[PDB]
């Protein structure tokens, strides 16, 4: 099963379709942090929830798809450089776990499998935690900024949308500029 | 004579009291509470990680 | 490190100390040493928009790129004279000070680092 | 007519003196600022980015 070995762990993280583990952590991520401006808004600039319930999901779910544009970008950008920076341990842990496999006709292929399996684990789970981290960084930050300093001048319904709409979405353009 | 009446106000309920004003100048103190899961938990949780593999040469 | 990141990296820096100046503006003018205090912060908004501009140009013009005294130079200089002036006249001499000790030894430090190499 | 002449108010000795002890009323931790919200998140970024900066290179 040498040739499926090496493949199996590849294929998913190359492949456009998130991991099942990959997606729910992005777009639940998306999700809370989202909606997190609401409490905001709601509590400091007192905007009733239930009034405005239907604008408010709106705008929550537009951003969620725009953060996980976002995520997705971002961290494949990072996983290209983190992988190598940290290929440098994760090599030594892997060759240690194939000295203990001793086998005398193990193949080179198999070689290159088994490291690049944790390489691999290491890369793509250090770029989705530290991408989550950065991305929703830069969200909560510029609403903050946006909101109480360059929209100081505005309803809260139109600082809301422009706000919102603002951050998601050049957040998410900034995720292709580093690619 | 006779002082200034206020008239009529409404009492509520303890749970409604939390739903309206709990958090009123604790507010930026809850917004990091929320944002814990967001931006603490990934941050030093990766921070674990890099220390890890991070080993000087 | 990459020079796409690093061109992000001095303008980050040039622009919190810019948001910095002038909130605090009323404050630094207080006080002869609040002033000062400003002129360091002037410098080093230049040093950082410097770097910014330079890095700009690399990636737009390709790798390489030779800053001028005119107009690169120039204009970075002039935008952090120009915050100097809003929170008070008497930085304009201590803030520019600052910048031009600065630049002698960045050039310096410019000369060696790549005419060497 | 002591403070009237601006003269020591202590000089008249208090019939009986109370202490009262305030221990605080409640805004939550002084981190509720708007300016300041801003400082910790723009600070908090600085960092992340030259993390992310430090990952890229």
């Amino acid at each position: 099963s040498k040739q499926q070995s090496e493949e199996d762990l590849l294929l998913q993280d190359f492949s456009r379709n998130l991991s099942a583990k990959s997606s729910a952590l992005f777009f639940g991520n998306a999700f809370i942090v989202s909606a997190i401006p609401i409490w905001l808004y709601w509590r400091i600039w007192h905007m009733d929830l239930i009034q405005s319930a239907v604008l408010y999901s709106v705008m929550t779910l537009v951003s969620t798809y725009l953060v996980a544009f976002a995520y997705k970008n971002v961290k494949f950008v990072l996983k290209h450089k983190v992988a190598q920076k940290r290929e440098d341990a994760v090599s030594k842990e892997v060759t240690r776990k194939l000295s203990e496999a001793d086998n005398r006709k193990m193949s080179r292929k198999e070689k290159d499998e088994r490291i690049l399996w944790k390489k691999n684990e290491v890369a793509d789970y250090e770029a989705t935690t530290f991408s989550i981290f950065y991305n929703n960084t830069l969200f909560l930050v510029v609403v903050i900024v946006a909101s109480f300093f360059i929209l100081k001048n505005f309803n809260p319904t139109v600082n809301y949308i422009l706000s919102i709409s603002a951050s998601s979405g050049l957040i998410a353009l900034l995720s292709t500029g580093s690619k | 004579g006779s002082t200034s009446a206020p008239g009529q106000g409404g009492i509520l309920a303890q749970r409604e009291f939390d739903r309206r004003f709990s958090p009123h100048f604790l507010d930026w103190a809850a917004f990091g509470v929320m944002t814990l899961p967001s931006i603490g938990i990934p941050l030093l949780l990766w921070y674990s990680s890099k220390r890890k593999y991070d080993t000087p040469k | 490190v990459g020079t796409g990141t690093s061109l992000a990296l001095s303008s980050l820096l040039s622009l919190l100390l810019f948001a910095g100046m002038q909130m605090y503006s009323r404050q630094l003018a207080s006080t002869e040493w609040l002033t000062i205090q400003g002129g360091l912060l002037g410098s080093g908004l230049f040093v950082f928009s410097l770097t910014a501009f330079n890095n700009l140009e690399n990636l737009v013009f390709g790798k390489g790129f030779q800053a001028k005294i005119f107009p690169e130079i120039l204009l970075c200089l002039l935008l952090a004279l120009f915050a100097s002036g809003l929170i008070h006249r008497v930085c304009v001499t201590t803030c520019f000070i600052f910048s031009m000790v600065g630049l002698y030894y960045i050039n310096k430090i410019s000369s060696t680092l790549y005419q060497a190499a | 007519k002591a403070q009237r002449n601006n003269e020591d108010i202590s000089i008249i000795p208090p019939l009986f003196t109370v202490s009262v002890d305030h221990r605080g009323t409640w805004n939550g931790p002084w981190v509720s600022t708007e300016v300041l919200a801003a400082a910790i998140g723009l600070v908090i970024y600085y960092l992340a980015f030259s993390a992310k900066s430090h990952i890229q290179a």
